[PDB]
DNA sequence: TGTGCTTATCGGTAGAG
DNA sequence: CTCTACCGATAAGCACACGTACCTCTCC
C-alpha cells in the first residue's frame, strides 16, 4: 500500500490506482486488457466531435489496432498508450513511457483475515484425541505424511518427536514386567501383585490401535527394556 | 574410537542441543562467560573450545560401540 | 539336418566357452574350430552322441564332469535313473545335461531325491545358442573362495544374510554352477559389489 | 425392439460359426426371418426387395443366408401357412413375465405402435435391418453421444413428472393395502394418503437424490443445486447449465 | 491358410528401423538398429527363445549387445546386474524427458535398493512384502500402514510374528526416534 | 503408586484365546438387559468411572468387559484352515495343526465389548443372550467382530493414515503469503498481531519476539527444501505474512492467494537444530543435481540483464553513491573521464555497477558468454544469457563455492540495488511490444512474410507425408504419370493427415521444424527496447514462442487425443459450411469414425481470432484444463517413499537399510568430494529428489503413439509388474563386418 | 453477407455463440483459452458488485456489495441488448504496468493507499 | 472404472500290471 | 491291453483409489 506522495505521476497530476508486473503478460497470453485499457483511456479523454467515436467491445467484431491508435492519437496522446511519467520519489524523469490507463478490475471473496487459523491450545477430539479442523474454533494445521517425509531426510527428530508425541496426541501406557499384558491404577489380574509394572510413554493412536486389535480378537505382547 | 575422526552436524546439532537444556536448568558453565545471556552461544563457545564433559557412543550396525570424546573430535 | 548341425556347433562352442570360463581345462583345440574343423574332422551321422565327453578341472583331476545329451526330448525317469547310475558308477559328482525340451514333471523330482552326491544342472538347447557372459551388459563375475568369504564377512563384520541376493533362477548362477551360500564378487566398468546366492 | 448381429451361439455345431441377425423383442430372441414371414410376407424375394442394399459385401449376404438357415431350422416349414406365428407366440409365452393379451394382438400395440398395418411394421422392420447393415458395410456412420444431434435435454416438464410418477405408484399401493382390510367384514378421502407425494417431494428437493430414468433405487445425485448470492451474474448462470 | 504368413515367422507383430545417438548397451570403441515387437508366446516357452529360433540370419546381428527393452525380461535372460544397467539407462532418459537435472548417485540408490532380492518387485505391497519374505525380517506395521491394515494383521496374528520396530513408522508411531541423525548415538554417558 | 519408566521394545502379534479374554476385562457383565455403562464407560451418564477414581475423560483409561457365551464355538479366524484336514480328531497329523496354528485360540467361548469410548452396541447388545442355533452364532460374531475401523466396506487405511501417521499439532499458524523485499532471506515477517497472541516455551509461556526460529511449510512438501527454518520479524502489518520473493523456488509457490503455515518450537532441543540443520544457512546447495538452491527472480534477472547488455546509459556520480548505499562493498574507479567536448562530469557504465556486488577475491570466467571477472571487475561481457540464470556454471554457483558464508546478503544487496536501478529506468508493456514494427508498412510485410512461411511450412509437411510404403514407385528416381496429379492434392493430404495417427506424427515434427524459421521473423521486426524480447532474451519470464502468438500467428494447434472431427485447414466461414468437410464428420472418402485434429491458425492473438478458430483453440487448448490423472504423482511418490525412507549411511562407510541393518550398497559414488556423508538418510534425499521430478513433469500425451513424461517414469519405476500386456519389446543390433560393404548397413538393417 | 447472395441464411452477431458471463468479457478472441475460462467461470461467481435493491427481504447467510458500483467504460452488444448494468461487478482503476520497487513480484499487486480510503473498492 | 491376487475346473501326459 | 495320479490354460470370485493442505453451506 503505497502513499499518493511515491507513485510515478503523469505530467497532468494522474498518479496510477493499482501497479500490475510487466511479467505476467508473456506467461498468462493476455492481451487485450491493454486494448481495453487504451480503448477506455481514448473514451475517457476529451478531443481538443465526440460522436461516431469507438465505443464498442464486442468480442468477435473487436476493431483492429490502427482504430485504437487513431483514437488515442486524436486524444492528444501517445499511439501505444504509453505516458511519460516523473519519479515520485526523486523528480527525475523515467527513461521509458509507462502504459496506463483505466481497467475493469474486481475484488474477489477470497480475503487474507478469513484464513487465519493460528492455535495455542484448544479443543480436542473426542475419538482420537488431535485438535479440531474447524477454523471458528483454535483449529491445528496437520502435520501429514509429507512433512514428515521431508524432515526425515533434513535429519531433524527433535522436531519430528515434538510435533507428532509432545505436540500432538501423548498418553500413558502401563506394561506388565513378568507379565506380557496390557495392565490398567496398575494392576495385573494375571501376575500376583502390581509390584513389576513399568510405564511407557506412546501417543493416543497406539492406544486407540491398542483397544481396537484387542476389538478384533488380537492381543498384543510388550517387551520392555525398562 | 577408529570411525570416522570428524564430528558430524547430526550429533553436533544434538550436543549443542543438550549443552543449551543444561545451561538453561542453571548449570554452571565450565567456559568463562564474558557478556552473554544465551545458552546457545555459551554452547557453541564451549563446543569450539573443547571444554564440554561429553562422550559420544557411536553404535555400530554389527551390534557393538565406539565411545568417542568430544575433545578427540573436531569441529570445522 | 545341416540346420541342427548349425545350431549343434553353436551349443558345443557355447559350453566349451561355459566350461572354459568355469575352470574345467578346455584344450584350445576345442576353442577355436570352426565349421569344417567341427564337420569334417569329426563325425558325420552323429545323432547327439558324440558329443558326450569327461572334463576334469585345471588344479585337480579328480574333480570331473561328464557332459550328457540325450538322444531323444522329453527324458524321463528310465534314463536318467541310467545317467544317474552311469554318474555313480564311474564316482562323478557334477553332471550338466543340456536337453531339447521341457522335461516330464516325474522326471524332475529324481534330481532332487538323489541330490547329497550328483549334482544334475538341466540346460535347454534355446540357452545355449548365444554366450551370456560375452555381453556388454554382464559385468564381470568373480567367484570367491570360502578364504576370501572368510575374510570378506570378517571385514565389514557382517553376517551371511547381510547381503544383495541373487537367486539359482538366474542365468548368472546357472554359468558357473553356483550353489547356495556361496558370494560371487562383481566388478562394474573402480566400484564393486557382493552378492549372495539364496 | 433390439436386433443385433453376432455370431450365432444359439444351435452351433461347432461349423456353423458366421454372424447372424437376430432380435430382442419382448425379452425372447427370435430369427429376424420368422419375424418377416409372420407379418405379411411369404417369399424370400419380396423380402429381399424390402432391404434395399444395393452393395456388393461378403459379409452381408452370408448373413442373411444364415438368418434364413437358422429360421429354416428352427422352424420346420416357417415359409408356407402360418408356422411362423405358433414361433413366436411359443417364444414370448415362454418368458418369465409374458403378457395376458394373445399374441396375435401383442404384435399390434407394442410391435411398432406408431405404425397401423401389420405389413407396414415388416416394411419398417427391413429398414431398420437396412439401416443396421449399411452401419456395418461402412456406407453409414454410427450415432455418437457426444452430438447434440442425438440429445434432448429436460429442464422441468421430464424431470418432475418422472418423480411425480414413482410417488403416484406407492400412493396407488398405499391405498389397496389399506383399503383390503376394510373391504371384507367410508370416505373417499381416507385411504389416499396426500402427505405421501409432499413428504417425497421435499425430501427429493432437500436431499438432491432424483429418481433414475432408467432404474427405481440408485438415485442420481446432481440434478437440483443451490442459488448464488453474491451477484445477479452467478444467480444468471446459475439458471443457464446443463449437466 | 489365408491367416498363415508366407514370410517370415508367425509370433512377429512388426519390425522398424530406428537410428539412435545414446543407445542403452553400447559398443566397445550414431548406429542403426532394429526394434523388434513379438506377440505374447501363450506357451511356456520364453519370445527370447523364440526370436533366438534368426537361425538363417545368425552372424548380422550382433549378439553381444542384442537385449529385450522389458526389465523383468532382461533380468530372466541376462541376469540381474545386466538388467540393472538397463533400468539406469531408462530412469537417466525418463528423468531427463521431464526437464529436470539429477544426479546419477540418486538413480543407483534405487537401482540397488530395487534389486536386493534378485529381482525387481513391484511397487505395491505384494513386491515390498516379498522383500521381507525373501530376507526373513518381519515388518507388520509398515506392511498395514502400506496398503490394508486388516489383512496385513490377521495374517502376522495368526503366524506368531514380532515385530522388533525397526523401521521408521515403527519408532514415529510409538514415541522413539527412526535412528539416522539422532538415535545411532548416545550422549548420555558422562 | 509411582511405576518407573521404561523403553518399547518389540511387539508380538498373537491371537487372544479365552485364558487372557477374561484376565484383561474388569467387571465382566452377563445379563441381557444391561448395557453395564458403569465400570467401562466414559461418556457414561454418571458421575465418576467405578473402576477408576475421579474420572473426567482425561486421566481414565477405557475398561474392558466380557461377555461369556454358554457354549463353545470355533473360532471365524481359522474356518479357512480347518478345510485343509479334510477333504471337503485327526490325532495322526495332528503334530502339523497345533505347533504353527494356535491350538489354545481354536475354541471360543467368550467375547469382549468395546468400552463407551470408542461406541457398534446395537448388535453386541444383541448377542449377550444364550440362546440355541449354533450355526448361526458365528454368522453373528463375525459380523459384530467386522465393525472395526480397520476394515472396510475412518475406516481401513483412512483410519491409520489420519491417526498414527498424519497427527494435528498446536502452536502453528497458517496465513496468506505476500511479498516484502526488504527483508532478509533467513527472516519471515510475522505481524504484530498474531505474534502477540503466539505464546512459547522459554524457561513460563512467554509471546513470539525478534529472532525466535519458526519452521514454515508450503503445502504441498514437494520436496526437502520446501521446510525452511527463518526467523521471526516483527511487522506493523495484521492479517498477512511475507518474505522475500526470491525464496519462492524453494517453496515452489507463487503470491497468488497460496496459504503457507508455519510450525512453532517449543522446547530448546528442537530449537537448537532447527537452525543448525533445516536453515537457510544450511539449505544452500540444492540435493537434487548439486547447484545453489536460490538464484534470481524476474525483476532481478531482468535488471541484471538490461544494466549489462545496454553499454550506453551511463550514470552519473549522484546516481552512483545513491545505488552505491545498498551494494557492500566500495566505489569503483569512474573509468569514463570524458564522453564528449561537453561533458562537465564523470560518468559510470553500467557492467561497473554490477560490479560491485563481487569480492575483491572473486573470479569467474563463463566462455560461452565471453564473460571475464578479474579481481572482483566484470571486465567482458558480450550478448549471452545463463550466466545469470541457474545453470552449471552460473555466478551465484561459484559465488558459493568461493566462501559460502556471506553470499545471502550478496543476493539481498543484489536484489535491491536492480530493483533501485530498474526503478530508475522502468520496465512497461505498451501496444508498440504487441505490433512488434515500426510503421504500418513493416507491419502488412510482416503479415505478407507469415502468410507465405505458412504456406511454405504446409508445403513442408505435404512433401514429408510421401516417406511411406505406399509412395515408393513415386520416391524412386522412375518415370511417374502422376507426378502433377499427386502434388494437387491439397485437401485429401489433410484429410489423410488426420485420419491416422503415424503421418499425423510424422506431420507434427514436420511443422514443428519449419516453424523455427518463421519464429525467427521476430528478431529482424522487432525492436532492441521491445519487452518481450528482452524478458525472452534475460530467461526470467517467457520465450519467442509466446511472443509469436502474441505477434505474427498461433502455429500448430493439436491435441493427442482421438476426437470424432477434424479441421477444415482454412478456419474460415466458408469451411464451416462445407457439407464435405471433415469438421462435421465422416466425408465419404467409406466412412469415418475417428480424428486426430490437426489445424494451424494464420491469425494472432492481437488481431483477433475467427470463431471457428476460436473454436480450433479451445479443443486444443480443453486437454490442458482437466484437473485429471491427478493421482499418478502423490501414489507414485509415496510408494517410492515407503520403499526408500529406511536407507541409510552407516558409520562404518556401507549404505545400510534400517530392517535388520542389511546390505544396500558397498560404498557411495565418487561424483561428490564431500565424502562426510556419514549420518545421513541417502534413500529418503533419493526418493525426494525423484518425486520433485515427479511433481514437476507434464501430465498430457506428445502424441498417440508416445506418452506422457510422467507415465514414462511411472513404468519405468512400476517395471516390476511381472505381467501385463504380453508386449516384450526387443532390439536388435548389428554387426560390425556390415560396414565393409557400401552402404552395407542399410541392406543388412 | 453483402457481395456474395448464395447464403439464404445470417447470424444476428458472433458474440451470440457465447454464454452471459463470456459475452460481455471484452477482447475473448483476443486472450488465451484458459484465461477466459477463469474469468467466465470462477472470477465472475466471486466478483463482489450489487447484491440487492431490498436487503430487507434478504436474510441470506452471507451477502456483500460495494459502496460505489461501476459500469465499465466500454460497450459491448450483449449489455446492449440486455439492458442489465448488473452483468458487471467491480470497478475501473487507473492501471499501470511498471514495476514498483520489487513489491509486484511473483504476481502480486501495489496498489493506491490512498484512493482505496476515498471510497474505491470498500464493500 | 478397471487392475491385481487367489482358487476351482478341465485336457493333456506318463508310470504300472 | 487298460487304470490312475499330476501339471499348465481358462474362466470365476473378491479386496483395490482415486493427493497433498484447508473452507464453508446444507441437512442427517
Ligand atoms: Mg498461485
Ligand atoms: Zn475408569
Amino acid at each position: 500500500l503505497e502513499e499518493q506522495q511515491n507513485f510515478p505521476f503523469t505530467i497532468q497530476g494522474i498518479v496510477p490506482d493499482i501497479v500490475i508486473n510487466p511479467h505476467a503478460f508473456p506467461s498468462r497470453q493476455t492481451p487485450g486488457q491493454l486494448l481495453e485499457a487504451a480503448l477506455s483511456k481514448g473514451i475517457a479523454c476529451p478531443i481538443q466531435a465526440y460522436t461516431k467515436l469507438t465505443r464498442h467491445a464486442t468480442p468477435f467484431s473487436t476493431p483492429g489496432v490502427t482504430e485504437i491508435t487513431e483514437q488515442l492519437h486524436r486524444a492528444g496522446f501517445s499511439r501505444w498508450g504509453n505516458e511519460r511519467v516523473y519519479n515520485g520519489r526523486s523528480g527525475e524523469m523515467m527513461r521509458s513511457m509507462i502504459f496506463m490507463g483505466p481497467t475493469f478490475y474486481q475484488r474477489l471473496v477470497h480475503m487474507s483475515e478469513d484464513k487465519v487459523k493460528f492455535r495455542n491450545t484448544g479443543p480436542v477430539h473426542p475419538l482420537t484425541r488431535q485438535p479440531v479442523a474447524d477454523r471458528k474454533r483454535f483449529g491445528g494445521i496437520k502435520f501429514g505424511e509429507m512433512e514428515r517425509d521431508c524432515l526425515i531426510a533434513h535429519g531433524a527428530s527433535a522436531n519430528l518427536h515434538e510435533r507428532l508425541f509432545t505436540l500432538s496426541d501423548s498418553s500413558q501406557m502401563h506394561i506388565c514386567r513378568k507379565c506380557k499384558t496390557y495392565a490398567n491404577g496398575p494392576y495385573c489380574r494375571v501376575c500376583v501383585s502390581s509390584d513389576h509394572v513399568v510405564r511407557v510413554y506412546v501417543p493416543y493412536g497406539a492406544k486407540l490401535l491398542c483397544q481396537e486389535l484387542f476389538s478384533m480378537g488380537i492381543t498384543l505382547n510388550f517387551d520392555t527394556k525398562l | 574410537r577408529k570411525t570416522s575422526k570428524f564430528m558430524t552436524k547430526y550429533e553436533r546439532a544434538r550436543i549443542l542441543g543438550t549443552r543449551a537444556l543444561q545451561i538453561s536448568m542453571n548449570a554452571p558453565v565450565m567456559v568463562e562467560l564474558e557478556g552473554e545471556t544465551d545458552p546457545l552461544e555459551i554452547a557453541m563457545k564451549e563446543l569450539r573450545q573443547r571444554k564440554i564433559p561429553f562422550t559420544i557412543r557411536r553404535y555400530l550396525p554389527d551390534g557393538s560401540f565406539e565411545e568417542w570424546g568430544v575433545d578427540e573430535l573436531i569441529v570445522e | 539336418t545341416e540346420e541342427e548341425l548349425k545350431r549343434l556347433y553353436r551349443i558345443q562352442k557355447t559350453l566349451m566357452q561355459m566350461l572354459r570360463d568355469r575352470g574345467y581345462f578346455i584344450a584350445d583345440s576345442e576353442l577355436t574350430m570352426t565349421k569344417q574343423q567341427f564337420i569334417r574332422k569329426h563325425g558325420d551321422n552323429m545323432k547327439r552322441e558324440d558329443l558326450v565327453t569327461l572334463k576334469a578341472k585345471r588344479n585337480d583331476n579328480s574333480d570331473q564332469l561328464y557332459i550328457f545329451f540325450p538322444d531323444e526330448a522329453k527324458v524321463g525317469v528310465k534314463t536318467m535313473k541310467m545317467y544317474t547310475n552311469r554318474m555313480k558308477s564311474e564316482n562323478v559328482f557334477r553332471a550338466i545335461l543340456v536337453v531339447q525340451q521341457n522335461l516330464t514333471p516325474f522326471a524332475r523330482t529324481c534330481i532332487s531325491e538323489i541330490s547329497s552326491k550328483f549334482h544334475l544342472e538341466v540346460f535347454q538347447e534355446a540357452e545355449m545358442l548365444v554366450n551370456i557372459k560375452e555381453h556388454v551388459l554382464v559385468p564381470e563375475h568373480q567367484v570367491l573362495t570360502t578364504e576370501e568369504k572368510k575374510t570378506l564377512l570378517e571385514r565389514y563384520t557382517v553376517k551371511e544374510t547381510q547381503l544383495p541376493r541373487i537367486q539359482v533362477t538366474d542365468p548368472i548362477a546357472r554359468y558357473f554352477g553356483l550353489k547356495r551360500g556361496q558370494v560371487v564378487k562383481i566388478i562394474r566398468p573402480r566400484y564393486v559389489t557382493y552378492r549372495y546366492v539364496v | 425392439f433390439i436386433v443385433r448381429l453376432s455370431e450365432n451361439e444359439k444351435a452351433e455345431d461347432y461349423k456353423r460359426r458366421e454372424k447372424v441377425l437376430t432380435v430382442y423383442f419382448l425379452s425372447t430372441e427370435i430369427p429376424v426371418w420368422l419375424l418377416f414371414f409372420a407379418l405379411g410376407v411369404s417369399s424370400d424375394k419380396e423380402a429381399m426387395d424390402l432391404i434395399a442394399f444395393d452393395g456388393d459385401d461378403a459379409s452381408i449376404t452370408n448373413s442373411l443366408i444364415a438368418s434364413i438357415h437358422v429360421a429354416d431350422a428352427v422352424c420346420e416349414a416357417f415359409r408356407c401357412g402360418n408356422n411362423a406365428l405358433t414361433y413366436v407366440e411359443q417364444q414370448i409365452k415362454s418368458t418369465k413375465f409374458p403378457p395376458a393379451e394373445s399374441v396375435d394382438e401383442c404384435l399390434h400395440l407394442y410391435l411398432f405402435p406408431g405404425l397401423q398395418s401389420l405389413k407396414k411394421k415388416a416394411r419398417f422392420l427391413g429398414y431398420m435391418v437396412k439401416c443396421l447393415l449399411n452401419s456395418y458395410a461402412g456406407k453409414r456412420k454410427c450415432e455418437n453421444r457426444d452430438s447434440f444431434r442425438n440429445k434432448r435435454i429436460e429442464l422441468a416438464g421430464e424431470l418432475l413428472e418422472r418423480e411425480i410418477r414413482v410417488h403416484l405408484a406407492h400412493a396407488r399401493r398405499k391405498m389397496t393395502r389399506a383399503m383390503q382390510k376394510h373391504l371384507s367384514g367410508k370416505p373417499i378421502e381416507h385411504y389416499l394418503d396426500a402427505s405421501v407425494i409432499t413428504n417425497g417431494l421435499s425430501r427429493a428437493f432437500s436431499t438432491g437424490a432424483w429418481s433414475h430414468p432408467f432404474r427405481k433405487m440408485e438415485r442420481v445425485s446432481g440434478v437440483v443445486a443451490n442459488l448464488g448470492r453474491a451477484n445477479p451474474l452467478q444467480t444468471l448462470i446459475d439458471l443457464r447449465r446443463t449437466r | 491358410l489365408l491367416d498363415s504368413p508366407v514370410k517370415g515367422d508367425q509370433g512377429i507383430k512388426k519390425v522398424n528401423i530406428l537410428w539412435t545417438d545414446r543407445p542403452k548397451a553400447p559398443k566397445r570403441n550414431g548406429e542403426l538398429y532394429l526394434k523388434v515387437t513379438m506377440y505374447g508366446d501363450r506357451g511356456k516357452r520364453n519370445c527370447w527363445t523364440a526370436l533366438l529360433e534368426c537361425l538363417p540370419i545368425m552372424d548380422m546381428i550382433d549378439w553381444g549387445r542384442s537385449h529385450p527393452d522389458n526389465i523383468r525380461q532382461c533380468c530372466s535372460v541376462y541376469g540381474i546386474d545386466a538388467g540393472r544397467s538397463i533400468f539406469v539407462a531408462n530412469l537417466e532418459s525418463a528423468v531427463s524427458d521431464t526437464g529436470k537435472e539429477i544426479l546419477r548417485e540418486h538413480l543407483l540408490l534405487v537401482a540397488d535398493s530395487l534389486s536386493v532380492t534378485g529381482e525387481f518387485v513391484a511397487l505395491n505391497a505384494k513386491g515390498w512384502s516379498k522383500q521381507r519374505q525373501v530376507e526373513s525380517t518381519p515388518a507388520p506395521f509398515t506392511q498395514a500402514c502400506f496398503s490394508s491394515p486388516s489383512q496385513c494383521f490377521l495374517k502376522a496374528a495368526k503366524e506368531g510374528v514380532r515385530d522388533d520396530l525397526q523401521g521408521s513408522i515403527d519408532a514415529l508411531a510409538w514415541g522413539k526416534v527412526p535412528g539416522f541423525g539422532t538415535g545411532d548415538q548416545f550422549e548420555i554417558i558422562i | 503408586l509411582q511405576v518407573p519408566v521404561g523403553t518399547l521394545t518389540s511387539i508380538g502379534f498373537s491371537i487372544s484365546n479365552n485364558n487372557d479374554r477374561d484376565k484383561m476385562s474388569v467387571l465382566e457383565v452377563e445379563a441381557p438387559n444391561q448395557v453395564t455403562d458403569s465400570r467401562l464407560g466414559l461418556p457414561n451418564p454418571d458421575s465418576v468411572c467405578r473402576t477408576c477414581g475421579s474420572k473426567d475423560r482425561k486421566v481414565c483409561e477405557g475398561h474392558f468387559g466380557v461377555i461369556n457365551f454358554a457354549y463353545s464355538i470355533i473360532n471365524p479366524y481359522f474356518l479357512k484352515e480347518v478345510a485343509a484336514l479334510l477333504n471337503k480328531l485327526g490325532i495322526d497329523q495332528r503334530l502339523i495343526k497345533k505347533d504353527i496354528p494356535m491350538f489354545n485360540s481354536l475354541g471360543l467361548t467368550s467375547f469382549p465389548v468395546t468400552p463407551n469410548g470408542y461406541r457398534r452396541t446395537r448388535i453386541y447388545k444383541k448377542l449377550v443372550g444364550f440362546e440355541g442355533n449354533t450355526l448361526e452364532l458365528s454368522s453373528r460374531v463375525m459380523e459384530c467382530m467386522q465393525y472395526s475401523r480397520l476394515f472396510s466396506e475412518l475406516c481401513g487405511l483412512r483410519f491409520m493414515k489420519d491417526v498414527l501417521l498424519g497427527k494435528r499439532s498446536d502452536h502453528t499458524f497458517r496465513t496468506v503469503v505476500v511479498g516484502d523485499p526488504s527483508l532478509k532471506l533467513n527472516e519471515i515477517g510475522i505481524p504484530e498481531s498474531i505474534a502477540k497472541r503466539l505464546q512459547v516455551s522459554e524457561h513460563i509461556f512467554r509471546s513470539l519476539m525478534d529472532g525466535d526460529t519458526v519452521l514454515m511449510n508450503r503445502p504441498p512438501s514437494i520436496h526437502q527444501h520446501s521446510l525452511i527454518a527463518m526467523t521471526v520479524r516483527i511487522l506493523p502489518t495484521t492479517s498477512v505474512v511475507s518474505l522475500n520473493p526470491i525464496c519462492c523456488l524453494p517453496f515452489r509457490g507463487d503470491f497468488d492467494g497460496d496459504c503457507l503455515h508455519g510450525y512453532v518450537p517449543q522446547s530448546i532441543q528442537a530449537k537448537v537444530e532447527l537452525d543448525e540443520l533445516v536453515a537457510l544457512d544450511k539449505q544452500l546447495i540444492n540435493r537434487q543435481n548439486g547447484r545453489n538452491l536460490l538464484s534470481l527472480g524476474q525483476d532481478s534477472l531482468t535488471a541484471a540483464y538490461l544494466v549489462n547488455v545496454e553499454k550506453n546509459c551511463y550514470l552519473n556520480r549522484a546516481q552512483m553513491q545513491q545505488l552505491q548505499m545498498y551494494c557492500p562493498f566500495q566505489l569503483p574507479p569512474p573509468a569514463i573521464i570524458k564522453a564528449s567536448p561537453s561533458s562537465t562530469e564523470p560518468q559510470w557504465t553500467g557492467m561497473q555497477l554490477f560490479g560491485m556486488l563481487f569480492p575483491p577475491g572473486f573470479d569467474y570466467t563463463y566462455p560461452l558468454n565471453n564473460v571475464v571477472v578479474s579481481n572482483g571487475e566484470l571486465l567482458s561481457f558480450s550478448e549471452g544469457s545463463a550466466w545469470l540464470r541457474d545453470g552449471e556454471g552460473n555466478f551465484i554457483e561459484r559465488l558459493l563455492k568461493h566462501d559460502k558464508g556471506k553470499v545471502l546478503d550478496i543476493i539481498y544487496s543484489a536484489q535491491e540495488m536492480l530493483s533501485q536501478w530498474l526503478l530508475m529506468r522502468g520496465l512497461s508493456v505498451s501496444l508498440a511490444d504487441l505490433y512488434l514494427s515500426s510503421d504500418l508498412q513493416s507491419r502488412k510485410n510482416l503479415t505478407e512474410e507469415i502468410s507465405y512461411g505458412l504456406r511454405e511450412a504446409e508445403q513442408v509437411c505435404n512433401k514429408q507425408q510421401l516417406m511411406v510404403e505406399s509412395w515408393r514407385d513415386f520416391l524412386a528416381v522412375n518415370g511417374e504419370d502422376k507426378e502433377e496429379d499427386s502434388v494437387s492434392d491439397l485437401a485429401r493430404f489433410c484429410y489423410e493427415r488426420q485420419k491416422s495417427a503415424t503421418l499425423s506424427e510424422l506431420a507434427v515434427s514436420a511443422f514443428k521444424d519449419a516453424y523455427r524459421d518463421v519464429q525467427a521473423l521476430a528478431y529482424r521486426y522487432g525492436d532492441q527496447s521491445n519487452s518481450f524480447l528482452i524478458m525472452s532474451k534475460a530467461g526470467s519470464k517467457g520465450n519467442i514462442g509466446k511472443l509469436v502468438q502474441h505477434s505474427m500467428c498461433i502455429g500448430l494447434q493439436n491435441s493427442a487425443v482421438s476426437l470424432s472431427f477434424g479441421f477444415p485447414r482454412e478456419l474460415t466461414c466458408a469451411a464451416w459450411n462445407d457439407p464435405n468437410s471433415p469438421l462435421r464428420g465422416a466425408k465419404g472418402k467409406t466412412t469415418t469414425e475417428s480424428y486426430v485434429p490437426y489445424g494451424v491458425i494464420e491469425n494472432s492473438f492481437l488481431t483477433g481470432l475467427n470463431p471457428l478458430e476460436s473454436f480450433v483453440h479451445s479443443v486444443t487448448s480443453r486437454d490442458s484444463s482437466f484437473s485429471g490423472n491427478a493421482d499418478l504423482p502423490g501414489t507414485l511418490s509415496r510408494r517410492l517413499m515407503f520403499f526408500m525412507r529406511d536407507i541409510y549411511a552407516a558409520y562404518d562407510g556401507t549404505v545400510r537399510n534400517s530392517f535388520g541393518n542389511q546390505l544396500v550398497q558397498f560404498t557411495y559414488e565418487t561424483d561428490g568430494p564431500v565424502e562426510d556423508i556419514t549420518g545421513e538418510a541417502l534413500g529418503s534425499l533419493s526418493a525426494c529428489a525423484l518425486s520433485e521430478a515427479a511433481y514437476s513433469a507434464l501430465d498430457q500425451p506428445i502424441s498417440l503413439l508416445e506418452t506422457s513424461p510422467l507415465l514414462n517414469l511411472k513404468n519405468v519405476l512400476e517395471c516390476g509388474s511381472k505381467k501385463g500386456q504380453r508386449e516384450q519389446t526387443m532390439s536388435l543390433y548389428l554387426s560390425e563386418y556390415l560396414s565393409k560393404k557400401k552402404h552395407g548397413f542399410e541392406y543388412g538393417s | 453477407l453483402k457481395e456474395p447472395k448464395i447464403y439464404t441464411h445470417c447470424e444476428l452477431d458472433l458474440s451470440f455463440l457465447l454464454g452471459v458471463s463470456c459475452a460481455v468479457v471484452p477482447f475473448a478472441n483476443h486472450d488465451h483459452g484458459r484465461r477466459v475460462l477463469y474469468q467466465s467461470q470462477k472470477h465472475c461467481q466471486q466478483a463482489i458488485g450489487f447484491s440487492s435493491t431490498n436487503p430487507n427481504i434478504r436474510c441470506d447467510t452471507l451477502s456483500q456489495q460495494l459502496f460505489y458500483p461501476q459500469k465499465p467504460l466500454f460497450k459491448t452488444l450483449a449489455s446492449e441488448c440486455l439492458k442489465k448494468e448488473v452483468l458487471f461487478n467491480g470497478q475501473n482503476a487507473i492501471v499501470a504496468v511498471n514495476v514498483h520497487l520489487g513489491y509486484n513480484q511473483e504476481d502480486s499487486i501495489v496498489m493506491n493507499k490512498a484512493s482505496l480510503e476515498r471510497g474505491m473498492f470498500r464493500s
